């Protein structure tokens, strides 16, 4: 058994190492790492460390830790909301913008606790290790939970057990996601993920700096799994004590908030080092207490925090674009767009707002669209700066044909990127509406179907956009200038 | 405003093979 878990770890590491077998074979190469985990898992015992009380029966640990080191642990209480899981609930009245929740340095899980751990012989050897302190964190908390005496044990009971991040998908919950712009992220974070736990399953093996872990007896891939979806689901950043550097934390008692739209109220407090959360919005005794995690799209909440967020007022998609060499003004094209700060190929963002775009993808698209002699009149003279510093901003444009030409560009392409899905928006919510679903399935189909309304919102606001620009240039209406 | 916001669940990198 022994050595035919190393057979399996070495064939996963080999065939997770190997570069990008191309777009079309990502599916297939999915499925075949899919398969090799799950015969390891197969052989496995689950989490190599599991406890014999409920969630729930060790909260009061919790809190009795956070107490004698400093933390609130009054006014609000632990419930499983059916909705978010696990929440806090307000026990009194709560006012908006009062300091309700507090966390001293002491109580968290850092990449500098990890290294002043029982790993912190292997960090100082290991590449990985030192260059990620998210996987930093992941071992610091898989070698923590293994060690019956550790300080943060309280806090290691009440973490979840599972999620609900990709990683824990079916095979045809992820088939949903087909033809889409997030399954590619799945597929990165699956391999990345297989990758990690056989190359480090060996390393524990051979490094004499890992003999006095705990994981050198019991190391699964379910641990693994667990571990990479408890730090990429909860992990913040946070100022080092020294104040000039940043690192990555896990942040106990806070970390049971769930989310609600809004803006951020948690910061860190280097005078009495301590995380501090302001409460953002009235919470009446009796309702859940909510923060605001951050402007994260619905494709970063599923594949990195394991939900999808209805209303989601941040949510975007991605649209890659770049000035073609077969341009003959490409040089003086790429030259704007320097001096400008632009690549001459990026990724930019489509967002679910009028306008869809930022001030850099204007600015972009306004240059891609430019005639020779627009171009000459960003590159030379006493007014050229001036051109460019407007750029990025909708009421100083180019020319209204450059606006015209512009928005069509951006409708015809935002309608071609929607005829690259498998499904229409239509078929999607019949799907929803039609079909009794599981939580990941729900998520991997409103994901979907985000993606597209996102780009037929995009269509809309451009062919809106082109009708204005349009009209004041068969208006001969005076260009604004800004003075 | 806040001097060290702190945003839950920061997306960082997880591909070793890039970084
Ligand atoms: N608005 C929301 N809807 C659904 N689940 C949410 C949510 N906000 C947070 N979550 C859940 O909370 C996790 C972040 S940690 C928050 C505490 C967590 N519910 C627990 O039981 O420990 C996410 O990964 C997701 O599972």
């Amino acid at each position: 058994s022994p050595k035919e878990i190393l057979n399996l770890t070495s064939e996963l590491l080999q065939k997770c190492s190997s570069p990008a077998p191309g777009p079309g074979k990502e599916w297939e190469e999915y499925v075949q790492i899919r398969t090799l985990v799950e015969k390891i898992r197969k052989k496995q015992k689950g989490l190599s460390v599991t406890f014999d009380g409920k969630r729930e029966d060790y909260f009061p640990d919790l809190m009795k830790w956070a107490s004698e080191n400093g933390a609130s642990v009054e006014g609000f209480e632990m419930v499983n909301f059916k909705e978010e899981g696990f929440g806090l609930r307000a026990t009194r009245d709560i006012k908006a913008e009062e300091l309700f929740l507090w966390v001293p340095r002491k109580l968290l899980m850092t990449v500098e606790s990890a290294k002043n751990s029982v790993l912190g012989p292997l960090y100082s050897q290991d590449r990985i290790l030192q260059a990620m302190g998210n996987i930093a964190l992941a071992f610091h908390l898989l070698c923590e939970r293994a060690s019956p005496n550790s300080f943060w044990q309280p806090y290691i009971q009440t973490l979840p057990s599972e999620y609900d991040t990709p990683l824990y998908f079916e095979e045809d919950e992820v088939r949903y996601l087909q033809s889409t712009q997030a399954i590619h992220d799945v597929f990165s974070q699956y391999k990345n993920t297989a990758r990690q736990y056989a190359y480090f399953y060996k390393v524990i093996q051979t490094h004499p700096h890992a003999n006095k872990l705990p994981l050198k007896d019991s190391f699964t891939y379910e641990d693994y799994r667990w571990a990479v979806s408890s730090v990429m689901t909860r992990q913040n950043q946070i100022p080092t004590e020294d104040g000039s550097r940043v690192t990555l934390a896990l942040i106990p008692l806070w970390d049971m908030c769930n989310h609600t739209n809004g803006l951020i109220t948690t910061g860190y407090n280097l005078e009495d080092d301590r995380c501090e959360c302001v409460a953002l919005q009235d919470f009446r005794a009796g309702e859940q207490i909510y923060i605001f995690y951050g402007t994260r799209s619905n494709a970063e909440f599923v594949i990195h925090s394991g939900f999808f967020f209805d209303n989601n007022s941040h949510d975007r998609v991605k649209i890659k674009l770049g000035v073609s060499k077969s341009d003959r003004l490409y040089a003086m094209k790429a030259e704007v767009l320097a001096r400008a700060g632009i690549p001459t190929s990026s990724v930019f963002a489509l967002h679910f707002t009028e306008p869809p775009i930022s001030a850099q993808l204007l600015a972009f698209l306004r240059v891609f669209c430019m005639t020779e002699e627009e171009l000459k009149e960003h590159l030379l003279g006493d007014s050229a700066i001036d051109r460019i510093f407007t750029l990025g901003n909708s009421e100083f444009p180019v020319s209204w044909d450059n606006e015209v030409k512009l928005w069509t560009f951006l409708e015809d392409r935002a309608s071609l990127l929607l005829k690259t899905y498998k499904t229409t928006i239509e078929e999607d919510k019949s799907v929803l509406k039609n079909h009794d679903l599981s939580v990941r399935a729900k998520m991997a189909i409103k994901l979907r179907l985000g993606e597209k309304e996102i780009l037929e919102k995009a269509v809309k606001s451009a062919a809106v956009n082109r009708e204005y620009y349009r009209q004041q240039m068969e208006e001969k209406a005076p260009l604004p200038k800004y003075e | 405003t806040l001097k060290y916001p702190i945003e839950k669940g920061i997306v960082t990198n997880w591909d070793d093979m890039e970084k």
